[PDB]
């Protein structure tokens, strides 16, 4: 299946996946496609903050669902 | 009056307009943090509107702090507050209570992740103990790259090679007399 | 603060003295004397 990723940036993801993939696995896809570390992500779907160690079935994540992207931001 | 920006691969960069109080606003707001020795970061956010973005709203997050850096820490509220009221990230904005002006590397790799996704996205940096403060981007590609495929140990570290860049004046970025509206979430 | 020792990664106080450290900084550093008198902040970059 595909899911999208929308960024604050106005930007879509588009990736491919299984529904049986973990989070920490999507996140990994992600830093593959967009050079994106993943412990600078955070994944958003449904009111819901997305834990690393659960997967898109257990969020009742389906084809074309979108997630969303949001950034941890560290300076100094 | 027409301004075309083209990064070092040749990319053409959109204009960002960028009110001129938001520098000393964001100063204002954050001073009570800036006296207690302690750095603060904030969000520059804004609209797409004829091909061009606005910086409309600085927002300061949920965020932690010590002398040598800030991070924010709830960044599940601030989606839903973007999210509600449909305000892009377009750049950042961090304090250096005590240090000059300059990008770290925490805040180079923090800032590549942005450019990637938004090629025009800004980081600015202020220094208020020495009254200075700069607008700045990775070079684009080589210094994202860079920042990619590091994966050296230690939250600060040096990088070989320039990386980053101030921003060309004129540039992108162009400084206009505007409104502005600061949004406080933190607690 | 950490900073650079030309390239290994040093975590240090402004309080630490050169000696507590052990150097140029672009002037050599007196054993008797600070880091926070140099100026010396995150990411500046010493000489062994
Ligand atoms: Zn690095």
């Amino acid at each position: 299946m595909q899911i999208f990723v929308k960024t604050l940036t106005g930007k879509t993801i588009t990736l491919e996946v299984e529904p049986s993939d973990t989070i920490e696995n999507v996140k990994a896809k992600i830093q593959d496609k967009e050079g994106i570390p993943p412990d600078q992500q955070r994944l958003i779907f449904a009111g819901k903050q997305l834990e690393d160690g659960r997967t898109l079935s257990d969020y009742n994540i389906q084809r074309e669902s979108t997630l969303h992207l949001v950034l941890r931001l560290r300076g100094g | 009056f027409k301004i075309h920006a083209y990064t070092e691969g040749g990319k053409p960069l959109r204009t960002i307009y960028l009110p001129k109080l938001l520098k000393k606003v964001f100063l204002d707001v954050v001073k009570p943090n800036t006296k207690k020795n302690l750095a603060t970061c904030g969000i520059l956010c804004g609209k797409l509107r004829q091909n061009a973005f606005f910086i409309t709203h600085l927002v300061i997050p949920l965020q932690e702090a010590t002398s040598d850096t800030c991070g924010t820490t709830d960044e599940a509220s601030l989606f839903e507050f973007q999210d509600k009221h449909n305000l892009l990230t377009l750049g950042w904005i961090h304090t250096h209570p005590t240090q000059t002006c300059f990008m770290s590397s925490v805040a180079l790799h923090t800032h590549c992740s942005y450019q990637l996704m938004l090629p025009e996205a800004i980081a600015i940096v202020m220094a208020p103990s020495k009254n200075t403060s700069g607008i700045f981007r990775l070079l684009d590609p080589e210094g994202l790259q860079t920042i990619v495929k590091c994966r050296k140990p230690g939250l600060f570290h040096p990088h070989e090679g320039k990386v980053y860049t101030m921003v060309a004046q004129p540039g992108h970025v162009r400084e206009i007399n505007s409104k502005l509206q600061v949004v406080d979430l933190r607690v």
